[PDB]
RNA sequence: GUAGGAUAGUGGCCUACCAUGGUUUCAACGGGUAACGGGGAAUAAGGGUUCGAUUCCGGAGAGGGAGCCUGAGAAACGGCUACCACAUCCAAGGAAGGCAGCAGGCGCGCAAAUUACCCAAUCCUAAUUCAGGGAGGUAGUGACAAUAAAUAACGAUACAGGGCCCAUUCGGGUCUUGUAAUUGGAAUGAGUACAAUGUAAAUACCUUAACGAGGAACAAUUGGAGGGCAAGUCUGGUGCCAGCAGCCGCGGUAAUUCCAGCUCCAAUAGCGUAUAUUAAAGUUGUUGCAGUUAAAAAGCUCGUAGUUGAACUUUGGGCCCGGU
RNA sequence: CGGCACCUUACGAGAAAUCAAAGUCUUUGGGUUCUGGGGGGAGUAUGGUCGCAAGGCUGAAACUUAAAGGAAUUGACGGAA
């Protein structure tokens, strides 16, 4: 008898399973950003509609309507301080013409291979999930963790966790270990 | 590492004021050794069914037993 | 609506299918990698540029 | 005036009216009779175990030409007897005579489906262990 | 069913109490007291989660049961005691007084005041009556008979009470332009004066206030509470002064708070 | 209606005497409900349709009825009395009972977990800081549902053509996606754990010393490949059989549909089936259907309730304040 | 002016045949009543009511089924010309 926790479904499958056109263009962005299902793609879908429809309803107020004023300007600066939206075209019908691509173009993922540092965003998946790259000081192994604009100058190797400067790793160590007895003392 | 931290005035206003548990983490109370909770309550509702000390109860279920 | 038709034949061309394993092949890589290679084999190199796409070709 | 009412105030005959013509459909009038507990043996259920009592083979429909390997299953809830298929190749060696079987529907709601003529359930696991698995291989069926 | 309730759910709890959804079914259910159960702020609520002084609320019995707190100059040790309203809560170590006044997001403030103005409290005036062998008495909203009022006195109008003698040190009546403060609804905390009271005989009398910023608003007249004249109050007003900033001046002020 | 009684109090609540009223096609009364009501939930162009036993509010109940005691509060059932049903112990005289509290068992079924730890939190009760709390919290079982997202990454070496100065005719630091169950060194957590944190005490998480991936066997599955509907006219088997197939359809000797193998597809720690419901359904239509012939204008007229009902009554001008 | 109709056209409507209404309908609202919701089962069973009866009015369900049907085109066929 407490509060029931609250939860929610971030993804939506759908209406037509099978289109050639739809399965084409959702492989070609998991093969371009590196994803790992279709539902790292409707999950940005999902967003999308909600981001969509939440200026969709907006833009049918009155220009300076106090809701749409406060409402929609919270929208866009959410947008325009994650990178989603540029510095530029801060409207509700710039937020409408958004995509697919430009959510997926600012996750840690896409981001780790952008900045140098990865090489691949495959690479960049690894290199993210095995607790490399820190977006602060702060270690994420979230490939979709949406860097938001000012944490773009500091994504960089873990200070622990090497190819950021630390103890060499298990492999190396083992390795290393087994290269020091193999010639002797 | 993030926590919550206190610092009492003396000790003896921090075993005033402090849980006894964490008084028994931090070495400043024995732990009280107990029954487990089925067993306390157990001999709570045994010790229901007596009226009494029980004295007179236990004279006589002895001598009646013995007989 | 027959009922009481034989039912002795039951099981017949499974029973009758001759037994072939499987064969022993390499694992293919699991989520991640395997969209990775289903990216590689439709739009990195198609050498099946039959018209559109052919994904199963049986050998002509 | 395009059929009925239109004014204001004639909101009772519009209600009334579409009241009165819900009942043509078929679910409205199957929800509002009670059809699925009164009838239609599994009453509003989805599955419902049962003890076969005798295998039977039906005659598909024309213009088919097959033997359907059935059951005839005596429901534990309600007593009815009713025609279940043993669907896959095999299978029906898999059940037996005089055991407990879990029926489901067959796919269109009554409506017994396909060439099987009027057999609208299936049996979904014979003893408790799932003919899928025991047509695999991956389960072996209990001796009692 | 079958008696009196002693239970508050978490949920069924006042909003304004801020308690967190998780942690725990239960909430403090106030005692019966001076002020209603749901307009009212339980000593726990007030202790452990405005003040932050106890984390628990073992510590907030720790903290009574030494006879700390007072509420209006009694010590009052219940752990759920119903401090509503105007009420003078007073910490005798850490040497504090705080007035439980409303902020104007209609939730009661931790409002600092002086030990002079810890002497005393208002009272809105809920009836005037004669008592038996014919002696007059008045009631205030915090449930204090007071005997042998000022005949002057009428509903509506509100004393001063003296917190040690509790008796009526003065009174302001209800007329037009004089302060508001509003203590129920969605207009809660607010503060303006009166422009005019609408009669309806009958039932409900209405008050149209208007603020300092000349935003007019009408509230029932249970929700008003007479604070002083048009302008300097009678109380210490709490920051913010019941002024009600739409949110996008909210934002504003953020914004012009927080760059520095 | 009047008067009384009763109640805590209004009142046909009950009584006594009078009056003959009261409800109804604007659906009374009766019947069903696989109906507790609501906040709400699913689906979302808009309108809707369906669900709401279930964490909050209100009601009702403690096996069925009834009656009462104590008390401020009960017609209380972890209170009592009686009857009915069920049922325990007995030395046969008697005596005791009420899990729709927690855990658990049986039965029922398609269908649902531990006879665990503790008041540390939330709060409640009491003479009360101290005691108690199966309320509650914590853990166990748990693919109800939801969130995040491992199962690999990067080269070098054998071969690609996308190419250079008319490579004449392949070179050049060609540019390296694929291709060598080759080849190399890195990366890390699943797991196992010193410890510390965690915690009422433990478990898990989070943090970490030492271990821990090469067939990285540390091996992803569930459904499919005629159309709808993404993906084979490949091979073996069967031969209107076996079986598939929601529907149309496939199978009678080369079966793209069955049973398999190979390959390919779709979603993926999930996927399939059954039943209900929503969208699709403008196939319930107020928005918004149709009635000549597809289902459907009453045989025809009158007519009450209901729905709907012509036009007309201070318009126009002028001046001033006055918010964006 | 009112009536029974008719001829041409298709502004329009319609699936078409065709329609001055079957038009003024996705640019959907003048008022109102009745009826229909895939084909059978079935205008059947049962209940009520009316009738001397025949029957009339009202009127299901279980079950079954992937079409039934409407208009038109080409062919074929006609003991049709
Ligand atoms: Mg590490
Ligand atoms: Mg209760
Ligand atoms: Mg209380
Ligand atoms: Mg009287
Ligand atoms: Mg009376
Ligand atoms: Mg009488
Ligand atoms: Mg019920
Ligand atoms: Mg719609
Ligand atoms: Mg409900
Ligand atoms: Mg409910
Ligand atoms: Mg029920
Ligand atoms: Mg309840
Ligand atoms: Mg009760
Ligand atoms: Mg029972
Ligand atoms: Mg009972
Ligand atoms: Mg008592
Ligand atoms: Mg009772
Ligand atoms: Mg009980
Ligand atoms: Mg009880
Ligand atoms: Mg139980
Ligand atoms: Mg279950
Ligand atoms: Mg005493
Ligand atoms: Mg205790
Ligand atoms: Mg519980
Ligand atoms: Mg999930
Ligand atoms: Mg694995
Ligand atoms: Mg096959
Ligand atoms: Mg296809
Ligand atoms: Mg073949
Ligand atoms: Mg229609
Ligand atoms: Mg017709
Ligand atoms: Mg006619
Ligand atoms: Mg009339
Ligand atoms: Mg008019
Ligand atoms: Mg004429
Ligand atoms: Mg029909
Ligand atoms: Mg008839
Ligand atoms: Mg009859
Ligand atoms: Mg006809
Ligand atoms: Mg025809």
């Amino acid at each position: 008898p407490r509060a029931p926790r609250t939860y929610s479904k971030t993804y939506s499958t759908p209406k037509r399973p099978y289109e050639s056109s739809r399965l084409d263009a959702e492989l070609k962005l998991a093969g371009e950003f590196g994803l790992k299902n279709k539902k790292e793609i409707y999950r940005i879908s999902f967003q999308l509609s909600k981001i969509r429809r939440a200026a969709r309803d907006l833009l049918t107020r009155d220009e300076k309507d106090p809701k749409r004023l406060f409402e929609g300007n919270a929208l866009i600066r959410r947008l325009v301080r994650v990178g989603v939206l540029s510095e530029d075209k801060k409207k509700l019908d710039y937020v409408l013409a958004l995509k697919v691509e430009d959510f997926l173009e600012r996750r840690l993922q896409t981001q780790v291979y952008k900045l140098g540092l990865a090489k691949s965003v495959h690479h960049a998946r690894v290199l993210i999930t095995q607790r490399h790259i820190a977006v602060g000081k702060q270690i994420v192994n979230i490939p979709s963790f949406m860097v938001r604009l000012d944490s773009e100058k500091h994504i960089d190797f873990a200070p622990t966790s090497p190819f950021g400067g630390a103890r060499p790793g298990r492999v190396a160590r083992r390795n290393a270990a087994r290269k020091a007895e193999a010639s002797g003392e | 590492s993030v926590g919550f931290g206190l610092v009492y005035n003396s000790v003896a206003e921090a075993k005033k004021f402090e849980p006894t548990y964490r008084l028994v983490r931090y070495g400043l109370a024995e732990k009280v050794e107990k029954a487990s909770r089925q067993q306390r309550k157990q001999k709570k509702n045994r010790d229901k069914k007596i009226f009494g000390t029980g004295k007179r109860l236990a004279k006589k279920v002895a001598r009646r037993n013995a007989d | 609506a027959k009922v009481h038709g034989s039912l002795a034949r039951a099981g017949k061309v499974k029973s009758q299918t001759p037994k072939v394993e499987k064969t022993e092949k390499p694992k293919k890589p699991k989520g991640r990698a395997y969209k990775r290679l289903l990216y590689t084999r439709r739009f990195v190199n198609v050498t099946l540029v039959n018209g559109k796409r052919r994904m199963n070709p049986g050998p002509s | 005036g395009k059929g009925k009412p239109r004014g204001l105030n004639s909101a009772r005959k519009l209600r009334v009216h579409r009241r009165n013509n819900r009942w043509a459909e078929n679910n409205y009038k199957k929800r509002l009779l009670g059809t699925a507990f009164k009838s239609s043996p599994f009453g509003g259920s989805s599955h419902a175990k049962g003890i076969v009592l005798e295998k039977l083979g039906i005659e598909s429909k024309q213009p088919n030409s097959a033997i359907r390997k059935c059951v005839r299953v005596q429901l534990i809830k309600n007593g009815k007897k009713v025609t279940a298929f043993v669907p896959n190749d095999g299978c029906l060696n898999f059940v037996d005579e005089n055991d407990e079987v879990l029926l489901a529907g067959f796919g269109r709601k009554g409506k017994a489906k396909g060439d099987i003529p009027g057999v609208r359930f299936k049996v979904v696991k014979v003893s408790g262990v799932s003919l899928l698995a025991l047509w695999k291989e991956k389960k072996e069926k209990p001796r009692s | 069913a079958r008696g009196p309730k002693k239970h508050l759910k978490r949920l069924a709890a006042p909003h304004h109490w801020l308690l967190d959804k998780l942690s725990g079914c239960y909430a403090p259910r106030p005692s019966a007291g001076p002020h209603k159960l749901r307009e009212s702020l339980p000593l726990i609520v007030f202790l452990r989660n405005r003040l932050k002084y106890a984390l628990n609320g073992r510590e907030v019995k720790a903290i009574l049961m030494q006879r700390h707190v007072k509420v209006d100059g009694k010590v009052r040790t219940d752990t759920t005691y119903p401090a509503g309203f105007m009420d003078v809560i007073t910490l005798d170590a850490t040497n504090e007084n705080f007035r439980l006044v409303y902020d104007v997001k209609g939730r009661f403030a931790v409002h600092r005041i002086t030990d002079e103005e810890a002497s005393y409290k208002l009272g809105k005036v809920k009836k005037v009556q004669l008592g038996k062998k014919g002696v007059p008495y008045v009631v205030t909203h915090d449930g204090r008979t007071i005997r042998y009022p000022d005949p002057n006195i009428k509903v509506n109008d509100t004393v001063k009470i003296d917190l040690a003698s509790g008796k009526i040190t003065d009174f302001i009546k209800f007329d037009a332009g004089k302060l508001v403060y509003v203590t129920g609804g969605r207009n809660l905390g607010r503060i303006g004066t009166i422009v005019h009271k609408e009669r309806h005989d009958g039932g409900f009398d209405l008050v149209h206030i208007k603020d300092s910023l000349d935003n007019t608003f009408v509230t029932r007249l249970n929700n008003v509470f007479v604070i002083g004249e048009q302008g300097k109050p009678y109380i210490s007003l709490p920051k913010g002064k019941g002024i009600k900033l739409s949110i996008a001046e909210e934002r504003d002020r953020r914004r012009a708070q927080q760059g520095l």
